[PDB]
């Protein structure tokens, strides 16, 4: 299927930019 | 062959010419070990 | 009073007994000819 | 000198798994519109 | 790859569904 | 470029004067020990 | 109170040389590593396996003198002296090649126990492992560069010579063959060997230039007493120079001198990798991009198409030389040149 | 410590920590089989190399017909 | 059978056998009569 | 209160972040200049024809290029050792073509590298330490010079000097080879015996010195907190490095004076790559590494080659090769 | 014990070292290696 | 310190020392001489002789092409001189 | 240029991931003191 | 049952965050032009 | 897409550079 190359990007940062804001946030919550 | 000798005669004339000299004070070593 | 043979003694003479000799070799080759 | 007001923030578990889930659901709704 | 993509995203929240009840904060009575 | 080559000999110029009038303004002294 | 226990005792007395239960594996083999390659270099030619004088017999000096591979009709053959190939006889082995072999093995064993005589000595000393950790750097060049290397060619002939310039011709037979110049594992060498001798200047150079006053001479050397409790020179002075001059400096001696062991280290372990590659010639030879642009477009050029034509010289004009057991004859016409040279 | 079915079953197999035989024990037996095997890897190896050939071992492609 | 490359194979064998045995032997002497005192 | 003697006051400060320093009023712009202009020549500037036959070498990224083969292109061999200001193009188009940057990067860059050295001199006067640190330093900065400045005096042309880019430093090295066989130059060799023994000095010492620390921490926490910095004692145990160097060689091959075992580390890499630079300083003036080429003939005169023949057929290809469009006459005479 | 001085063994054993090495650069230039 | 040996510097300067190295010392470097000016250096290892890389009216190198016939092939070699 | 189209992601993700990984322990390690 | 008594406190100072991403980007800076190949 | 890769890695590199040198932790004595 002649798809959209950079959706594989724009997905994969998509997911993982505000997933990992999130991850930073919450392990530095339990460290405290 | 013959060359094997002559390369060699030196080695032991100079063996020969320290085991002499030095035999002495290596006689007295050994016998210190016990 | 030092003893005269020793490991040392056998590390330094395991090393320039050859030595002196491959200098003599080497030194015979420089007056070889072709 | 240190600026006092400076403050401590939080993100617990239960909103990590809220937000982890809000970021997976839209990216399984728009990714198929960013391969069209 | 982008059946790929979309099989492991829907993965993941498979894996969030199982911290999210086996791994959540306990509630408790303060 | 006329004005660039100017523009350049006043630059470097100005920089070097600062260099040796500075070296010059008794620098032996500026140390933290014997200052003469 | 047997003879394991006694023998141990005098493995480890305190000598002017120490010997260890690693000795007995050391000593052995590195002076027959080391003896075989004084007498190779010194009585020995290559010319049946390389067409090649290479001893001092022969008429070469220290440049050009070596103990070179076997032919590579050989394969990978042990060739041991009693093998199928010498059987036996001292001087055919040592015209087959046969002293190659001798050096590389016997060295390997060496190397191996000078590394366990590291560990030996220094568990007997009381102190932690870290030299011996670093040396493993040398032994993954060693082995991967005259073992691994040569085991996935055709044959030992491959392998590095043991030789001044005989290790020359290694190097520019890799930059022809496998452009090795363009393998980011030689570069990260490159940087740990170069970072090495930086930081091993810039350290020496900074304890000399930040001392203690702490005697009255000229000389600052005899200022020194290896029992002091006080260190010799200014760290917070030093971090101060560094901090202003460049930006940052190291503030803890103990990081300092593990990154010191660290940086050189990983350095040989990357570029040994890169050569378990080029065993496979699994090469960084090219960049796909660049020759689909240059075929299509003849005024493309850059210094990495520039590089291949160089490459692509030293292969033509080399290789029948230097790999004589596959008769390579390349007419006058054949041979790339460009204009008048 | 919790304690469950198949704990208790696997018990003593598990109970022995630290426990040594007098001084060698079977050292020199171990030497005897390391010996062995050396020799034996030295065969396997040298055969591979054909630094060691056997009648009747064609150590090539065509030993499969 | 025993084919010339097996026999040199005992050859190495044996010549390995004897320098190590050499070699251990020497040590075992030297260690037994030069022994620390403690 | 005077305005001049308060501007000495921050230029010599000990109190600024970064020194400047009176070298440092001097390298401060020039290396901003040559900073600058690199950045922007190596992302967008247009192909160079360096070797001055109109056949243009594109070293920048916008151009095709990619970080291992892109380059700041030395300047054209038509201009030699001219002096090539932009105020000496008829325009930034001309002054590009024929290679422009590379001159006002390298005079920018080898001033601005010469005062880094004259500003380490002098912020170790300010803070009352001893001077030598900028001797060390003067053997990358030599190295520098030999490439970049030294080597295209002697052959005539900045085109011949070092390109600014990786692949094109190999270039460079490849050629030298052909046209000076380096390699059997001994001054290269004390460079590699600099740099190999100062790598091998560099682990020695970080793992001598790491294998005596002394028990500060426990298992839970890096070793590296056991220092603090400041602190008077030394941080590890000299006498037991060099009790088990002193064995793993013996005892009179290792130091137990620290001052002298850092001067041997400050020494060794300096000497070899001022030996190194001093190498390509003088294969500058074509005073090339010894050649041994049919060096041994047998009895009746047939050559016998040896491993020097070998490398003098790689130097052949290396020759023959290079700028394949350049040369109408036999000889390669520079 | 200590009789020949050290500084006269640190002469004859350096000259002896130049005329090895002396004689090692002259057969650069005669008979084999030569070129000639 | 030390560990008992005598001294170097104590052993070089001694005139036991030289009495015996005086002849040690020649003798070697006269037997290492006279390994290489009798030719039996050339013998013992192989090493071809000036007149002996090549024959007359040869200039292929006689190189080594097989494994297990190798010691074979160098004598067939040898014997194209004789 | 004709480059590996999936030279972007590779490059994407060798930067992202263990920089990430560094990150959030540095910045919990800050949240303990 | 009682909580586990092994787990311990993790830490990253400043300068190894520093440390450890210039790595990773010159890491990067190097390989990226062998995966755009 | 490869050159603003390129440029833009080398862009962080120097922004580093600047946390390093101006807000790194301060080295403070004994
Ligand atoms: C770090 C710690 C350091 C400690 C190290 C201490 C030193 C260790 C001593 C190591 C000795 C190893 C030498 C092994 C020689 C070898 O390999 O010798 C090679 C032989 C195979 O022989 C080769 O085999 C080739 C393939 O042949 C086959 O294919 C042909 C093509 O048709 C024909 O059919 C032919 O009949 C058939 O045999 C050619 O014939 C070659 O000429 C011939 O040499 O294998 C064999 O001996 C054995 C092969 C299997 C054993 C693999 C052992 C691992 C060694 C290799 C590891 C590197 C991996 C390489 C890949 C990278
Ligand atoms: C620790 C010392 C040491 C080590 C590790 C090696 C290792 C090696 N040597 Mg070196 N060598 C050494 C000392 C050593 N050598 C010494 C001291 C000398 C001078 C005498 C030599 C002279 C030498 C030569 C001349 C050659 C080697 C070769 C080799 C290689 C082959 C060895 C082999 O196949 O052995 C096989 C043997 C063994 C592994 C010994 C195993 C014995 C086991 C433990 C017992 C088995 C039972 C026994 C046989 C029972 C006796 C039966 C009897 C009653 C009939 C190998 C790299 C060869 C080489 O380098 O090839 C290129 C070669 O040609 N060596
Ligand atoms: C700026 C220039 C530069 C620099 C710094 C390097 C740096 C390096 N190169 Mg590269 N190289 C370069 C340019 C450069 N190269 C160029 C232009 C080419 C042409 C393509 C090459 C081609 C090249 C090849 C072909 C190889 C290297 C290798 C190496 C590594 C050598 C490691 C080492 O010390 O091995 C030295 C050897 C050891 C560390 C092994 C063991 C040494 C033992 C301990 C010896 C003990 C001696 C013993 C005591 C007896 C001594 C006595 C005797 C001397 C008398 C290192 C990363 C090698 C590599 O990558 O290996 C993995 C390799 O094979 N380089
Ligand atoms: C050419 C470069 C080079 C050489 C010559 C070299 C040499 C050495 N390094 C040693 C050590 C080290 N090297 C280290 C790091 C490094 N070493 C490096 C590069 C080198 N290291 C680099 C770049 C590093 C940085 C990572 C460390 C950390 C150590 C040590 O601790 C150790 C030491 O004590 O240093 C003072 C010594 C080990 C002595 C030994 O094993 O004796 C026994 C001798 C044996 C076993 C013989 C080996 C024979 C070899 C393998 C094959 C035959 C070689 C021929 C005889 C000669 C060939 C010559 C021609 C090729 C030209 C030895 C002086
Ligand atoms: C027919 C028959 C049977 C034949 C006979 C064959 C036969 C039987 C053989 C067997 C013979 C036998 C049994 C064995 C004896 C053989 C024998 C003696 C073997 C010789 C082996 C040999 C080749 C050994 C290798 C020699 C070796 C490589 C030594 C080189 C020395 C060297 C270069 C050392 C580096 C030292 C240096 C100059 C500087 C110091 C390095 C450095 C700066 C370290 C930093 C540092 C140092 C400190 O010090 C401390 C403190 C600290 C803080 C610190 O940072
Ligand atoms: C206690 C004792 C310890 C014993 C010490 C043993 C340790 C081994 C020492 C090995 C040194 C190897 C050098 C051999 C040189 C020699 O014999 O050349 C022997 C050759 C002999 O000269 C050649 O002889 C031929 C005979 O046909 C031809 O005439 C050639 O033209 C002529 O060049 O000499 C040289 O090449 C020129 C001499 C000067 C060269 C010195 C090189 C040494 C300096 C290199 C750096 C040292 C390398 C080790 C460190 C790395
Ligand atoms: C074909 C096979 C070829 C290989 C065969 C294998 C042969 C291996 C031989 C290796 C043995 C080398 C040990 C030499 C010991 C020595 O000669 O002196 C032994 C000791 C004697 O003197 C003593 O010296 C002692 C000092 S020390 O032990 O040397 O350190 C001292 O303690 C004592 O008082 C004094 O009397
Ligand atoms: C005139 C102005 C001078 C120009 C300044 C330019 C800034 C250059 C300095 C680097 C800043 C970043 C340092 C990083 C990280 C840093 O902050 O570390 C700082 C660190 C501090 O060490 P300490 O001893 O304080 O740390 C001990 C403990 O904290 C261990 O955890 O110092 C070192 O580790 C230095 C050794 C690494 C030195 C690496 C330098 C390599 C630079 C080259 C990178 C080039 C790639 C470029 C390709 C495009
Ligand atoms: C340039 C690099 C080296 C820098 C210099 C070294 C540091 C200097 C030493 C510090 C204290 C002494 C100051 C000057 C004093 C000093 O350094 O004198 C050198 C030393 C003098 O010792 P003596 O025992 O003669 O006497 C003790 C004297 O120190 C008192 O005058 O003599 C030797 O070491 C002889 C060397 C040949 C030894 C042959 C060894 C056999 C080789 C065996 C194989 C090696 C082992 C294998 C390894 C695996
Ligand atoms: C192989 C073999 C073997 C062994 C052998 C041996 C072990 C040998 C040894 C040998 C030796 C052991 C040798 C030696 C030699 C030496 C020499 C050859 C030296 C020289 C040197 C020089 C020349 C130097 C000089 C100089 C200079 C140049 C400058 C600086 C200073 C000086 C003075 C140092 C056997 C029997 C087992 C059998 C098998 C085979
Ligand atoms: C582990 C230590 C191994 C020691 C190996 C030392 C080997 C000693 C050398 C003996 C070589 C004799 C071979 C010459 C006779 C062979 C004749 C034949 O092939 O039938
Ligand atoms: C040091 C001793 C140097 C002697 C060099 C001999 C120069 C040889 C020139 C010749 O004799 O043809
Ligand atoms: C590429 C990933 C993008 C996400 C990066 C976001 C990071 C920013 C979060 C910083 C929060 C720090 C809170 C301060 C914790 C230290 C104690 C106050
Ligand atoms: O430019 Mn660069 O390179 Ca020194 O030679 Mn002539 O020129 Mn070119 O050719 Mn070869
Ligand atoms: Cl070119
Ligand atoms: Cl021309
Ligand atoms: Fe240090």
């Amino acid at each position: 299927m002649e798809v959209n190359q950079l959706g594989l990007i724009a997905t994969a940062l998509f997911v993982l930019v505000p997933s990992v804001f999130l991850i930073i946030l919450y392990v530095q919550t339990e460290s405290q | 062959d013959w060359r094997v000798l002559v390369v060699l005669l030196p080695v032991l004339l100079a063996a020969g010419w320290a085991v002499r000299n030095i035999l002495p004070y290596a006689v007295k070593q050994v016998q210190k070990l016990l | 009073s030092y003893p005269i043979f020793t490991v040392r003694w056998v590390a330094v003479h395991t090393l320039a007994v050859p030595t002196i000799f491959f200098l003599g070799a080497i030194a015979a080759m420089q007056f070889i000819q072709r | 000198e240190p600026n006092p007001n400076r403050q401590p923030v939080e993100l617990n578990r239960t909103s990590l798994y809220l937000g982890l889930l809000l970021i997976l659901v839209l990216a399984l709704l728009f990714s198929s519109y960013f391969f069209n | 790859m982008e059946t790929i993509t979309y099989v492991f995203i829907f993965a993941c929240i498979i894996a969030l569904f199982f911290f999210a009840i086996f791994f959540r904060e306990p509630p408790r009575i303060t | 470029m006329e004005t660039l080559k100017i523009t350049v000999y006043i630059v470097v110029t100005f920089f070097v004067l600062l260099f040796v009038f500075g070296f010059l303004s008794g620098d032996p002294a500026r140390n933290p020990k014997r200052k003469d | 109170r047997g003879w394991f226990d006694i023998l141990d005792d005098w493995l480890k007395r305190d000598r002017f040389v120490f010997v260890g239960w690693s000795g007995i594996l050391l000593f052995p083999c590195a002076y027959l590593a080391l003896g075989g390659w004084l007498t190779g270099t010194t009585f020995v030619t290559s010319w049946y396996t390389h067409g090649l004088a290479s001893s001092y017999l022969e008429g070469c000096n220290f440049l050009t003198v070596a103990v070179s591979t076997p032919a590579n009709s050989m394969g990978h053959s042990l060739l041991l002296l009693w093998g199928p190939e010498a059987q036996g006889d001292f001087t055919r082995w040592c015209q087959l090649g046969g002293l190659w072999t001798f050096i590389a093995l016997h060295g390997a064993f060496g190397l191996i126990g000078f590394m366990l005589r590291q560990f030996e000595i220094a568990r007997l000393v009381g102190v932690r492992p870290y030299n011996a950790i670093a040396f493993s750097a040398p032994i993954a060049v060693f082995v991967s560069v005259f073992l691994i290397y040569p085991l996935g060619q055709s044959s030992w002939f491959f392998a590095p010579s043991f030789g001044v310039a005989a290790i020359f011709r290694f190097l520019l037979f890799f930059q022809g063959f496998h452009n090795w110049t363009l393998n980011p594992f030689h570069m990260m060498g490159v940087a740990g060997v170069l970072g090495g001798a930086l930081l091993c200047a810039i350290h020496g150079a900074t304890v000399e230039n930040t001392l203690f006053q702490d005697g009255e001479g000229a000389s600052t050397f005899r200022a020194f007493n290896p029992t002091q409790a006080e260190e010799t020179y200014s760290m917070v002075t030093a971090n101060r120079f560094w901090s202003q001059i460049f930006g940052i400096a190291f503030s803890n001696k103990r990081w300092l001198h593990f990154f010191m062991l660290f940086v050189p280290v990983t350095g040989l372990w990357m570029s040994a990798i890169g050569v378990v590659g080029l065993a496979l010639n699994l090469r960084s030879y090219d960049f796909i991009s660049q020759e689909i642009r240059a075929a299509e477009d003849p005024e493309f050029e850059t210094f990495y198409t520039k590089n291949l034509l160089l490459n692509e010289g030293i292969r033509a004009w080399m290789a029948p030389q230097d790999q004589p057991h596959e008769n390579f004859v390349f007419p006058e016409e054949v041979l790339p040149r460009g204009n008048a040279l | 410590a919790r304690r469950t079915w198949l704990g208790d079953i696997l018990r003593p197999l598990n109970s022995e920590y630290g426990k040594v035989a007098p001084g060698w024990g079977t050292t020199p037996l171990m030497a005897v089989f390391m010996g062995l095997f050396l020799v034996f890897l030295l065969i396997i190896l040298e055969i591979y190399n054909s630094t060691l050939i056997l009648d009747g071992v064609n150590v090539s492609w065509k030993a499969l017909g | 059978t025993i084919t010339p490359s097996l026999k040199g194979f005992f050859i190495g064998l044996l010549s390995g056998a004897v320098v190590l045995g050499l070699t251990f032997a020497v040590l075992i002497a030297i260690s037994q009569i030069d022994k620390v005192q403690r | 209160a005077n305005l001049w003697e308060r501007f000495c006051n921050w230029v010599t400060s000990t109190d600024n972040r970064l020194y400047v320093g009176w070298f440092g009023v001097i390298m401060i712009p020039t290396l901003l200049a040559a900073t600058i202009c690199f950045v922007i020549a190596f992302i967008a500037a247009p192909p160079v024809d360096i070797d001055g036959i109109r056949e243009p070498v594109s070293g920048s990224l916008l151009y095709g290029n990619n970080i291992i083969t892109g380059a700041v292109v030395p300047s054209s061999n038509a201009i030699g050792l001219h002096f090539y200001p932009i105020w000496e193009a008829a325009s930034l188009d001309e002054w590009l073509y024929n290679g422009g940057p590379y001159q006002l990067i390298i005079f920018h860059f080898l001033l601005g590298a010469s005062c880094y050295m004259g500003r380490q001199w002098e912020l170790s006067y300010r803070l009352g330490m001893r001077p030598w640190i900028c001797v060390a330093y003067s053997a990358p900065l030599a190295s520098a010079f030999a490439v970049f400045l030294i080597y295209p005096i002697g052959q005539g042309s900045f085109s011949d000097g070092m390109p600014l880019g990786i692949s094109g430093t190999f270039n460079f090295m490849i050629v030298f080879q052909a046209e000076h066989n380096i390699l059997m130059h001994p001054f290269h060799q004390l460079g590699v015996a600099g740099v190999f023994g100062g790598a091998l000095f560099c682990a020695m010492h970080g793992s001598l010195v790491t294998s005596s620390l002394i028990r500060e921490t426990t298992e839970t926490e890096s070793a590296n907190y056991g220092y603090k910095f400041g602190q008077e004692e030394e941080t590890y145990n000299i006498v037991a490095a060099h009790g088990y160097f002193g064995r793993l060689i013996f005892q009179y091959a290792s130091f137990n004076n620290s001052r002298s075992l850092h001067f041997f580390l400050a020494a060794w890499p300096v000497v070899g790559v001022w030996f190194t630079a001093l190498g390509i300083s003088t294969m500058a003036f074509n005073l090339n590494g010894f050649n041994f080429n049919h060096s041994v003939i047998d009895a009746k005169g047939n050559v016998i080659n040896t491993w020097a023949d070998i490398i003098n057929r790689a130097n052949l290809g290396m020759e023959v090769m290079h700028e394949r469009n350049a040369h109408n006459f036999p000889l390669d005479l520079a | 014990g200590g009789r020949i001085p050290l500084w006269i063994v640190a002469t004859v054993a350096g000259m002896g070292v130049i005329v090895i090495v002396g004689l090692f650069f002259y057969g650069a230039y005669a008979g084999l290696g030569s070129s000639l | 310190g030390t560990t008992g040996e005598r001294p170097f510097s104590d052993i070089i300067t001694s005139v036991r020392y030289w009495v015996i190295h005086s002849i040690t010392i020649p003798a070697l470097f006269i037997a290492g001489w006279l390994f290489v000016s009798t030719g039996l250096a050339y013998d013992v290892f192989g090493t071809p002789r000036p007149d002996s890389y090549y024959a007359q009216e040869q200039r292929s190198i006689p190189l080594v092409t097989d494994r297990f016939e190798a010691k074979q092939q160098v004598e067939t070699f040898l014997e194209q001189l004789k």
